[PDB]
């Protein structure tokens, strides 16, 4: 109970060595700094970053998002129907396969 | 009781150490402890500071860790440095100067160990080429205020030279703690040593540059000079055909040759004169 | 002294930054600009910046709290 | 050029007017700051 | 009740390595150092011990520390080689006694001899009186191929402590091949 | 020169004040009252300064 | 191996106050400490340093004492606060290099195979840099020894970081350059160069005076370099050189001529503008 969350945004480009410009999930865009120990070679435009909620500094980069809808759509099939239960259209099945 | 004329004296090394340490860990609040002495009860001198290991995944560290502090204190003595601790310091990046809620409890321990400690707060990213932001505070108790009395009895007018910022007033400040004045002690030896920065060797002032890029640069400059010369008279002619109330706003989107040519003239004259003079004396310095 | 004084005004540029679009300049050192938050403002211009670069649809950076052109 | 700059400031005269921002706006600013601090 | 800081000065020359004793004189040094350091540890718990070697040019193995195992491990890997440079070894030992954390402690230096020494009379008397000037006491253990009548050593006794005080002592060579540590067990407390 | 320097310092000081909105007025009223409408909010009836 | 070394003011201030606090106790002549820094390509950077107990006797240059455990535990202790730093070399504040330097360098080459020696002068009196950088190497010649240990110099300079820059700028309130232009481009470059060249020639004069009268350890590499120096002086009496020089100078002066003309025109325009704008102000008062 001694930790706080961080806002999530997307980087657009860097002005100089210590200044980037990033866009949150919502509208507003900010000119922000970055952490000293963090690597600067991975911050290509389009990546997703996490910013502090009181100073808005680059802290960490993250992989691409996966929507919960797409996750649900990815795997939902408890059925186990095989080719023996379907008959009468042995040519269209070959055409599809 | 305590007075408003209390003074604190900070050396140069301590300032630079704490500034560098605070700037290194910008996104969080790093902390350390100072050391010095109390020559009297009006002025407190601090002579050296040292950082301390922190626990990550946060922005605050408890100061209770006796092993490291004891080891550093008993090891510094072996090479001089018989001084004792006088207080602690921590940095607020881009906020200002105040004491957060936990900070009162944090400084309560030092107050209990020694009733005349002090807390120093440095702002590492709000200072540029001077005007470093450093403040010093001490706590007060509310029971004495219940008695209808106020601390820091005033005996002179040198304690109220700086008006506090509005953000310090917004937080606790005078109803929870009081700030004290600050000063930097300077001597001639370190100041004379420190001014050697950016000084260049005697070789850099006798080289006379290549005689091939110089003519290219002059040729480049002359053409833009010509174009600005052509564009000057157009703006000269229409200087009064329009009312002067909107004259200033007329030059808000497009450049003006009058301001944009003087810099060309200046750089060109300087380069040519210095390049001539260098060769002039070099022709006779060597043989 | 003036050379030293001209440099102390850069204290208002470190972290507080919001990106906005320049809209109009009513007169000298005062303008109206529209932030990306979604509202317009009538604000004051910093003196030392070069007025020549203020083109109709340029993008500028503003103070977070005072919301002044920086 | 030097001669020209030597004949520069002769016509200006009686420019004692020196006003920075205002006269009584400081009181209003201080009152607003105190009101914000109190709240 | 004395707080004492001890410096051990161990020889590893090519004459010391001679093996007239039942084991090599190396093991005599090891077990003698063991018993003396143990005696000094039970003498006072917060005492500390440092170690230096005698060679062509002397060199220190461990700065004054209250630990014991590091000293034993460091001396266990020594290899017998070199000559004796007693004077410079004593000088650098005295240097090591300074810059010591125990400013209130009492100085003590113990030295080993197992090789002939080319000492100079005027040099040794000057060194002895200088070391007296800074209130330094030295105990010396001679064994193996002893110096002729320890006569040079005798000069130290004439010059160093031994007159108007018992702050210094000398142990003669034990000729017998038997364990010399048991024989020297008494003088270390009766010195 | 002195006036320029002092003006620069005061200009540094006076840049930490709030901005002012822009709005469209629909119609006025009596005893110094007007009705205005600023787009990211509703309609406000306000007064007028003395100048 | 090493091309340039960069020194921050922090280590300079640390050297100064270490020297002060250890020399106040007694009359010591030389003090020793160990540096911390970083590498990148062939450029070395020095960040901070800490002291170490050291003793040396003036009676002989073959007796001295350092502390191993102190250095080890202090490095381990600084490791827990910043892991980027590492041991790079050592410094001694002696006015000139001593005989024991080779022995100490060999002693602490264990912790860094590429140790770099740095000499800092604590009371400089000239405009030259206070720091000098050396690196060990093995040299070979005809007879005497197959190899011998010898120091070689490496270029050094004083750098600055942003926080260090603002700190030193706040500390240097009293002294600041008057103007930036031909002034700083001339005095800071040319006169100082003449000063340094004269000082170097005076030093080599002194060494040459020491020979053929006094000690006389005739060394041959110095003689070879002196012959090379005295053979490389150009001749300025040649006709073609004079013609080329005159051609280039005549080519260069026209640009200054043109710039002066433009400045005069701009000044006249400013005078006209001011006079016209100001003559229309007296009648407004009535």
């Amino acid at each position: 109970l001694q930790s706080v969350g961080q806002i999530v945004g997307e980087v657009l480009k860097q002005l100089t060595e210590e200044k980037f410009i990033v866009k949150a999930t919502n509208g507003p865009r900010y000119v922000v700094g970055c952490r000293r120990q963090l690597d600067k070679s991975k911050l290509k435009p389009g990546t997703r970053v996490a910013l502090d909620m009181t100073t808005l500094t680059i802290m960490r980069y993250l992989p691409r998002e996966v929507d919960p809808l797409v996750y649900n759509m990815s795997h939902e099939d408890p059925g186990n129907v095989s080719y023996s239960e379907i008959g009468g259209l042995s040519e269209q099945i070959r055409e599809l396969r | 009781a305590v007075d408003t004329a209390e003074q604190v004296y900070i050396s140069s090394l301590a300032l630079l150490k704490m500034l560098k340490h605070g700037r290194a860990g910008v996104p969080m609040e790093v902390m350390g402890l100072m050391l010095g002495e109390f020559v009297d009860d009006y002025t407190v001198r601090v002579i050296d500071v040292f950082a301390m290991p922190q626990s990550g995944t946060g922005v605050s560290v408890e100061a209770v860790d006796p092993v490291f502090q004891a080891k550093m204190l008993d090891m510094l003595k072996q090479t001089g440095r018989p001084e004792m601790v006088v207080g602690w310091y921590h940095s607020h990046p881009g906020f200002g100067c105040w004491l957060s809620g936990v900070d009162i409890n944090t400084q309560q321990s030092f107050e209990a160990l020694s009733e005349r400690a002090v807390a120093v707060v440095v702002d590492p990213i709000q200072s540029v080429k001077g005007k470093v932001v450093i403040d010093a505070f001490r706590l007060i108790n509310a029971n004495m205020m219940v008695l209808g009395h106020e601390p820091r009895q005033t005996t002179s007018n040198l304690g109220h030279l700086n008006k506090p910022s509005i953000q310090a007033l917004i937080h606790g400040l005078n109803r929870h703690y009081y700030s004290i004045t600050i000063n930097y002690r300077k001597n001639e030896l370190e100041q004379k040593m420190l001014l050697n920065l950016h000084k260049k060797s005697w070789m850099e002032g006798l080289t006379l540059q290549d005689y091939s890029e110089h003519c290219k640069h002059n040729e480049s400059v002359v053409k833009e000079m010509l174009e600005l010369a052509k564009n000057y008279n157009k703006a000269v002619e229409e200087e009064d055909k329009m009312t002067p109330e909107q004259l200033a706003i007329k030059n808000v989107g497009k450049q003006d040759p009058k301001r944009h040519l003087e810099e060309h003239v200046d750089v060109l004259m300087t380069s040519n004169i210095v390049q001539c003079l260098a060769a002039m004396l070099d022709t006779v310095v060597f043989k | 002294e003036f050379l030293h004084a001209q440099e102390e005004v850069k204290r208002i540029q470190s972290i507080p930054l919001v990106i906005g679009q320049f809209l109009e300049a009513v007169d000298q050192n005062t303008a109206i600009v529209g932030s990306t938050t979604g509202s317009n403002y009538y604000v004051r211009i910093l003196s030392t910046i070069d007025r020549e670069l203020l083109k109709p649809n340029a993008s500028v950076a503003l103070h977070k709290h005072s919301n002044a052109l920086v | 050029h030097n001669m020209s700059v030597k004949a520069m400031r002769f016509p200006p005269k009686s420019y004692n007017k020196d006003l920075e921002s205002a006269e009584e706006r400081r009181e209003r600013e201080q009152q607003d700051l105190e009101f914000a601090k109190e709240m | 009740m004395v707080l004492e800081s001890t410096m051990v000065c161990v020889d590893n020359s090519e004459y010391m390595r001679n093996g007239d004793f039942l084991p090599t004189r190396l093991q005599a040094q090891q077990d003698a150092v063991n018993i003396v350091c143990h005696s000094k540890t039970r003498s006072n718990p917060e005492n500390n011990v440092g170690l230096i070697t005698l060679a062509n040019d002397c060199e220190v193995l461990t700065t004054l520390t209250p630990d014991t195992g590091r000293i034993l491990s460091k001396l266990h890997t020594v290899q017998p080689k070199g000559k004796i440079t007693f004077c410079t070894g004593i000088r650098v030992a005295h240097l090591a006694l300074k810059h010591r954390q125990g400013k209130n402690h009492k100085m003590r230096i113990i030295a080993f001899v197992g090789s002939p020494v080319e000492d100079n009379e005027k040099d040794l008397v000057k060194l002895a009186k200088r070391l007296k000037k800074e209130k330094v006491n030295v105990d010396i253990i001679n064994f193996g191929e002893e110096e002729v009548n320890t006569e040079k050593l005798t000069a130290f006794v004439n010059t160093l402590n031994g007159k108007d005080g018992t702050g210094s002592h000398l142990v003669t060579v034990p000729p017998g091949p038997s364990l010399a540590d048991a024989l020297i067990s008494s003088p270390i407390l009766a010195g | 020169l002195n006036a320029k320097v002092r003006l620069l310092r005061e200009e540094l000081q006076l840049l930490q004040e709030q901005g002012s909105y822009v709005g469209e007025v629909v119609r006025a009223m009596d005893k110094k009252k007007v009705l205005v409408k600023v787009h990211p909010e509703g309609k406000f009836v306000v007064d007028v300064d003395k100048n | 191996a090493v091309q340039k070394v960069v020194v921050h003011p922090l280590v300079l201030l640390s050297v100064v106050d270490h020297f002060n606090r250890i020399g106040k106790v007694g009359n010591q002549k030389r003090v020793v400490g160990v540096l911390l820094g970083s590498w990148q390509k062939k450029v070395l950077d020095v960040s901070n340093s800490f002291a170490v107990p050291f003793d040396e006797d003036d009676k002989d240059d073959s007796v001295w004492f350092l502390d191993h455990d102190y250095l080890e535990n202090m490095y381990g202790m600084f490791k827990k606060v910043n892991a980027r730093e590492r041991i790079v070399g050592w410094y001694h504040t002696g006015p000139k290099l001593h005989k024991n330097d080779i022995a100490i360098n060999e002693l602490m080459k264990r912790y860094c195979p590429n140790s770099v020696l740095v000499i800092i002068d604590v009371k400089p009196k000239d405009l030259g840099l206070p720091t000098e950088a050396y690196i060990s190497v093995e040299e070979v010649h005809d007879d005497g020894t197959p190899t011998s240990k010898t120091f070689e110099h490496v270029t050094s300079e004083i750098g600055a970081e942003e926080a260090e820059e603002v700190g030193v700028e706040h500390l240097l309130r009293d002294i600041k350059d008057t103007t930036v232009g031909t002034l700083s481009q001339r005095i800071t470059n040319q006169v100082h160069g003449l000063k340094g060249l004269n000082s170097k020639l005076l030093d080599i004069r002194s060494y040459l005076e020491k020979v053929a009268t006094g000690k006389l350890p005739i060394n041959h590499q110095i003689i070879y370099q002196l012959q090379d120096v005295f053979n490389l002086l150009p001749d300025v009496s040649l006709q073609e050189f004079v013609k080329a020089f005159y051609l280039k100078t005549n080519d260069q002066m026209v640009v200054v001529y043109l710039a002066s003309l433009i400045r005069s025109v701009v000044a006249l325009h400013n005078l006209i503008n001011n006079k016209i704008a100001n003559r229309d102000a007296e009648k407004k008062e009535g």
